[PDB]
RNA sequence: UGGUAUU
């Protein structure tokens, strides 16, 4: 019978839900639909060549993936490596077992990470310290970096029960030594508990001749692994110039 | 920004050429213009971007240059071209200036 | 064409007094003013310039936050509002007239002048 | 099979294209990956979706301010840091905080700071005042790709206020990216005070 | 007339007898027909609106290849020889340079035409504008015994200018090579074209340099060298200059 | 075509 000569025809009527108005700008699904001032409201082609690039960069975990030195100096330590310079010089007078390195290992000791601990709050990865030895080809040492994770004794400490790697210097000279990501939660704070205590002691001292150093040079630098991640971004701690 | 100008006293015979050099520390592409100013009296604008010239203005005044480095020309002086000339730009930040100026004075 | 200021005198360190600038012989509203001084017997610093239609305004660094260049345009004046005067204020205050068909600023036409001596 | 390569004894010269890493293998461990969010953090259009504080301006009159945009040093922005070039639309957030008057906001790479005196031009957003209001600029800009570290890498704002009076009215600007185009990786900066 | 010869022709094979016609005419347009003739080279057009005909030699060979081939290179030679490899730059490094010291330094367009030993200048001075990828092969020899490395980062423009604020940690974000001179002599490192334009100009740095920094210092011996030179040889992927100026004149591609 | 919101 009837159909719209039934009831008057209107136009819909919808609620708004609580603040309007209200403007989200936390979440990225909010901000992406924001109303353009372009002028057709179009987009531009982008040019990647210029920049000698074939694509842009799409993922921030991957700078995290890039070595960078634990503590940089200009100087090697004087402290006898106990100190937190991942620059320290491995002399030929050091006895076994006698440490040339150590420190409690923070995560904004590397300045890759320094940035991704002043912008995330929590973190979950594999850390890979890799040592660098610089020594002539005709030095032949040991050393045997460990780490035990979450730990903060900063002491002599045996390296027997650590997760440790005996380096033999040679012709590759680079030697990585991957921990685990191990903490209690699912993701640890970025700027709270250490990630643990990396130690370099002497096996073997370096030996040496005439015609060589009787003192190298080391340069520990780390990253994360590939199955790191950064959670929750966070306001910064200190900012950068 | 500050543009210096080169003379800051110039002396010279009427019919001689000077140059008065202007250079400034960025680029401005054409953007500058030469005054003369009579002792006593306001100046007068002569040669406008950098080369055009402003009417009723003598052809003895040619200015040149672009970029950082503007030269105003008097080709041959006349006892009248005897004045402060100021060399004012216009950049994109708003931050008009002026030269030192560069008196031309009777070289007796 | 023929610009006129008027306002100058002597004022005190951190005063403030404001100076005018009737003009006439053009159509004022469509060309923008400044007004350059001369401190005595030296260069030519250009204080402030004021757009066309007073909506845009433009200060030079060393008279920025202390001056305030307006213009109304129904009675042809341009008005320099100057506080907290200096002693690097004494100067002779020329009001320029900008240039015609250019998209730069160049001083035409320019007054001659009121001295302000602080 | 595992190579002493992937047991970590490598050479630092014979890292060949930059980027390319592999695992280490130890006998009771090897990479894990595991995933506590349904999407993630990391990615670059997720993280710089999120906005960041940029200035603050007190009106206390009807004059336009020109304000130089840049990527920032701190806040979560910061990661931006860690490329060469940007390429891609920006989102302006405008808090306008007045009690009566419109805030009209305007967005150019151009600097030329002169093509501001005719405001309507360059696509003018009329904020009322007391709102806010999210405005997505397009990459109108004469380099194809901007600097991060220039101070105008995100180029120029341009807010003009239709001012009640003399009585002032403030305005808290907040930038984010939407879909950015980074390319080349750079050094990290370092902390502010070092030297 | 075009038909006027042709009626001469027809009035006199209709008075011919048995010694055939006593006249003959032909009509035609003349041998100096007015034409244009417009020719282009690069950058060049010559428009002439009274054009000759042009002329050869007798039976021409316009090959210009020799057969006897004396000169035996490839042809390309002399157009591909403004990109061979060049000594750009060569240095010292003590043995009491620290840590983070800067050995070398080369400003990338310009250092590949910056004097006129480099065969590139010649080609350069006539564009104002520039496109190129770079390879680059840095060397540095010691004697076995003596350890420390190097590190050859290609720093671009951007970096260039804010490297005062730059951490040396994460200086390897750069396309480097880390080169332990215990074991290599020399670090190849290609580089792409990379800056914020699409030309740069040509007589300017900015492509960024290619920086040499000492990543661990010389530990010698004694009665060993302690000055070891660092050469830096570029030879440039792909060359494209673009901008005609005049002979070594400063134009200015870029917008303030 | 009350298609008497539009179609």
């Amino acid at each position: 019978l009837t159909a719209s000569t039934k009831y008057k025809w209107t136009r819909t009527k919808v609620d708004i839900a609580e603040g309007p108005g209200t403007m989200n700008m936390a979440n990225v699904l909010s901000t992406t639909g924001a109303q353009s001032v372009a002028l057709v409201g179009e987009r531009a082609f982008y040019d990647p060549r210029t920049a000698g690039s074939k694509s842009r960069f799409d993922d921030m975990i991957k700078i995290a993936q890039l070595f960078s030195v634990m503590s940089d100096n200009t100087t090697p330590s004087s402290s006898s490596g106990i100190d937190k310079y991942g620059y320290f010089d491995w002399a030929a007078t050091v006895a076994p077992q006698n440490m040339v390195h150590r420190n409690v290992v923070t995560l904004d000791q590397f300045p890759n990470l320094n940035l991704f601990m002043n912008t995330y709050s929590y973190f979950r990865g594999s850390l890979i310290i890799r040592l660098s030895i610089y020594a002539s080809t005709f030095n032949r040492g040991r050393l045997r970096m460990g780490f035990f994770p979450n730990c903060t004794h900063d002491t002599q400490l045996e390296l027997d029960n650590a997760i440790y790697t005996i380096c033999d210097i040679g012709s590759d000279n680079s030697f990585e030594l991957t921990i685990p990501y191990s903490f209690s939660t699912w993701m640890r704070k970025t700027h709270g508990h250490q990630l643990g205590l990396f130690q370099v002691e002497v096996l073997n001292r370096l030996t040496y001749n005439s015609s060589s150093p009787n003192k190298v040079h080391c340069i520990v630098q780390g990253r994360l692994g590939d199955d790191a991640k950064f959670f929750c971004p966070t306001g910064s701690l200190v900012s950068f110039q | 920004i500050q543009m210096t100008q080169s003379p800051s006293t110039l002396s010279a015979s009427v019919g001689d050429r000077v140059t008065i050099t202007c250079r400034t520390s960025q680029s401005i592409s054409n953007w500058l213009a030469w005054y003369q100013q009579k002792p006593g009296k306001a100046p007068k604008l002569l040669i406008y971007q950098a080369s055009t010239l402003e009417n009723g203005v003598p052809s003895r005044f040619t200015g040149s240059g672009s970029g950082t480095e503007f030269s105003l020309t008097i080709s041959s002086l006349q006892p009248d071209d005897f004045a402060t000339y100021y060399c004012q730009q216009y950049n994109n930040y708003m931050a008009l200036t002026f030269g030192g100026g560069t008196k031309v004075e009777i070289k007796r | 064409v023929q610009l006129l200021e008027s306002g100058g005198g002597l004022v005190q360190p951190g005063g403030s007094l404001r100076l005018s600038c009737a003009a006439s012989g053009f159509t004022f509203s469509s060309y923008a003013m400044s007004w350059v001084r001369q401190a005595p017997g030296k260069g030519l610093e250009w204080v402030s310039a004021i757009s066309g239609g007073g909506d845009s305004r433009y200060y030079a660094d060393s008279v920025k936050g202390r001056f305030t260049i307006s213009r109304d345009n129904s009675k042809n004046t341009l008005y320099l509002q100057m506080n907290s005067l200096g002693a690097e204020d004494t100067a002779l205050y020329y009001c320029a007239k900008r240039l015609g068909r250019v998209a730069e600023y160049y001083f035409d036409y320019w007054g001659q002048g009121t001295l302000v001596t602080v | 099979s595992i190579s002493p390569n992937e047991l970590g004894l490598t050479s630092a010269q014979d890292d060949g294209p930059l980027g390319n890493e592999k695992p280490n293998y130890f006998l009771n461990f090897r990479t894990m990956n595991v995933d506590i969010f349904t999407v993630s953090h990391t990615k670059v259009d997720n993280i710089f979706g999120r906005a960041w504080y940029v200035t603050s301006h007190d009106f206390n009159n009807g004059d336009t301010w020109r304000q130089k945009l840049t990527f920032p040093k701190e806040g979560h922005g910061m990661l931006s840091q860690f490329f060469a070039y940007f390429t891609g639309e920006i989102n302006i957030h405008i808090l306008y905080m007045a009690k009566q008057g419109f805030l009209r906001v305007a967005h150019t790479y151009d600097t030329e700071d002169n093509r501001k005196t005719f405001l309507s031009s360059n696509g003018v957003i009329t904020i009322p005042a007391g709102e806010q209001m999210t405005l997505s600029v397009p990459f109108y800009s004469n380099k194809p790709l901007r600097t991060v570290r220039h101070d105008s890498a995100l180029g120029f704002l341009m807010c003009r206020p239709s001012m009640h009076g003399t009585t002032r009215t403030t305005v808290e600007v907040y930038v984010s990216l939407r879909c950015p185009n980074f390319f080349f990786p750079v050094p990290a900066p370092k902390p502010t005070g070092s030297r | 007339n075009e038909v006027g010869g042709e009626i001469i022709t027809k009035v006199a094979d209709d008075a011919s007898n048995l010694l055939g016609p006593n006249s003959f005419a032909t009509t035609a347009q003349p041998e100096n027909k007015d034409v244009v003739q417009a020719t282009t080279t690069v950058n060049t057009t010559n428009l002439t609106q009274h054009p000759s005909a042009p002329t050869i030699p007798f039976t021409p060979d316009f090959k210009n290849v020799d057969n006897f081939h004396s000169m035996a290179y490839d042809i390309t030679t002399g157009d591909k020889n403004p990109s061979k490899l060049i000594r750009l730059d060569t240095a010292s490094w003590q043995t009491s340079y620290s840590r983070q010291y800067e050995i070398t330094t080369v400003e990338l367009p310009k250092s590949f035409w910056d004097d006129t030993r480099k065969p590139a200048y010649g080609q350069a001075k006539y564009f104002a504008a520039v496109r190129c990828g770079f390879h680059f092969q840095v060397q540095v020899n010691v004697n076995q015994g003596t350890a420390g490395s190097a590190l050859v980062v290609y720093e671009p423009k951007p970096v260039i200018d804010s490297r005062q604020y730059l951490e040396f940690g994460s200086l390897t974000n750069l396309p480097h090579v880390l080169m332990n001179l215990a074991e290599t002599t020399q670090a190849d490192l290609c580089i792409p074209y990379v800056a914020d334009t699409n030309y740069v100009k040509t007589d300017s740095s900015d492509l960024g340099q290619l920086r040499v920094y000492v990543w661990t210092p010389l530990s010698v011996p004694t009665g060993a060298s302690n000055e070891v030179d660092v050469t830096v040889m570029g030879s440039l992927l792909q060359l494209d200059f673009q901008n005609p100026r005049p002979y070594g004149e400063d134009v200015e591609i870029y917008d303030n």
